[PDB]
């Protein structure tokens, strides 16, 4: 199976900027008929993928000529000279030479903007949930950039891996920031056996981790 | 005038058998060199090719899933079918059927895709969520927690939509075989808890409608 | 292993 390694998996750009995406087969994809069935696809949110380029460098009907594909054999590339709003989305390169037909992972074309630290806030279990026998602590990490971030949970000082669930939003319509929500889910019994609960966030907007925590008693 | 429309059950349990259909029109896989095929994609993830059937009944499969797949066709009622046996939670995905020829004239490429159809392989039974408010321990942030509901989807607003800026409603995620989701709202401190902040939440499939005001600890 | 295309 010919794996297709798109790099980078994410490409922040400005509006009207030059943008390039590498796609590299593990093996040759020149079919014995002579052709190289290397295709490029664009998927916007909520839509099915759309053909942009076929046979490496042939632009599909209706596609603006600011899209170009180049390459040969194994090393392939997609370029966009002056990036526009509508280009934003996920780009998949694809090979139709060797079965099983395969796509790359997908390079998400997202916009860049000034860096911003996340606005962390923590929330213990509410009365409602507690009288049900379950305990969840919720931590929000709002309006940050770049998209990459590390969150940790600590209970009474010790890190906690198991029983955590994360959700991230797509780049926001207005400020182009990303937001995150993390929830640590415990049994009521486990919640009331431990006291300190800490939501810790590291991001390249500080060397210090943003620490938010509470004690169950003062609740 | 050339279209592809996928039909599916919507939902079925693990270790059962998925039967998908694709209504062609504006063309026949009857015609020489014509073919139609299936490609799926789990929520927020990559594109996985499954299978392709040719005009002459030649068939192609993904090695990964050689035992589970079974593509078929029907020339004059003009339809193509795929079935996956012993399905499971990982087969939950959107399934597209797409057109592609093996000759340079009809279009040797995936130009035409159907809009798709969602199959979700769950053992879950309808379950109503528990809606919990999240009040805090210079703008103030509050939240809503909506936990353990199946199936999708729930809707959420704040003060019935009159509030909107500084709201982040997060993609839902699995916890066991139930969905949990969350939302947050941010306002200036000279607003809460001086004004009141209601979280409004629906889960049609269980007829569940909750309005949950937040209050300070 | 090769996908079918016309020569
Ligand atoms: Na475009």
């Amino acid at each position: 199976d010919v794996l297709m390694t798109q790099t980078p998996l994410s490409l922040p750009v400005s509006l009207g900027d030059q943008a390039s995406i590498s796609c590299r087969s593990s093996q040759s994809i020149v079919h014995s008929n002579g052709n190289t069935y290397l295709e490029w696809y664009l998927q916007k949110p909520g839509q099915s993928p759309k053909l942009l380029i076929y046979k490496v460098s042939n632009r599909f009907s209706g596609v603006p000529d600011r899209f170009s594909g180049s390459g040969s054999g194994t090393d392939f590339t997609l370029k966009i000279s002056r990036v526009e709003a509508e280009d934003l989305g996920v780009y998949y390169c694809f090979q139709g030479s060797h079965v099983p037909l395969t796509f790359g992972a997908g390079t998400k074309l997202e916009i860049k903007r000034a860096d911003a630290a996340p606005t962390v806030s923590i929330f213990p279990p509410s009365s409602e949930q507690l009288t049900s026998g379950g305990a969840s602590v919720v931590c929000f990490l709002n309006n940050f950039y770049p998209k990459d971030i590390n969150v940790k949970w600590k209970i009474d000082g010790s890190e906690r891996q198991n029983g955590v669930l994360n959700s991230w939003t797509d780049q926001d319509s207005k400020d182009s920031t990303y937001s995150m929500s993390s929830t640590l889910t415990l049994t009521k019994d486990e919640y009331e056996r431990h006291n300190s609960y800490t939501c810790e966030a590291t991001h390249k907007t500080s060397t210090s981790p943003i620490v938010k925590s509470f004690n169950r008693n003062e609740c | 005038q050339v279209t592809l429309k996928e039909s599916g059950p919507g939902i079925l349990k693990p270790s059962q058998t998925l039967s998908l259909t694709c209504s062609l029109s504006g063309f026949s896989l009857r015609t020489s060199g014509m073919g139609v095929g299936w490609i799926r994609q789990p929520s927020g993830k990559g594109l996985e090719w499954l299978a392709h059937i040719w005009w002459d009944d030649d068939k192609n499969y993904n090695p990964s899933l050689k035992s589970q797949l079974t593509i078929s066709k029907d020339t004059s009622r003009n339809q193509v079918f795929l079935k996956i046996t012993s399905v499971d939670t990982a087969d939950t995905a959107t399934y597209y059927c797409v057109r592609r020829a093996h000759n340079v004239v009809l279009g040797d490429w995936f130009a035409y895709w159907g809009q798709g159809t969602l199959v979700t392989v769950s053992a879950a039974k309808t379950t109503a969520p528990s809606v919990y408010p999240l009040a805090p321990v210079s703008s103030v942030t509050l939240g809503c927690l909506v936990k353990g509901y199946f199936p999708e989807p729930v809707t959420l607003t704040w003060n019935s939509g009159s509030l909107s800026s500084g709201v982040h409603t997060f993609p839902a995620v699995l916890q066991s075989d139930l969905y949990t989701l969350s939302s947050s709202v941010t306002v200036t401190s000279s607003t809460w808890p001086s004004q009141s902040i209601t979280c409004n939440v629906a889960h049609p499939a269980s007829s569940t409608k909750v309005d949950k005001k937040i209050e300070p600890r | 292993a090769e996908f079918r295309h016309d020569s």
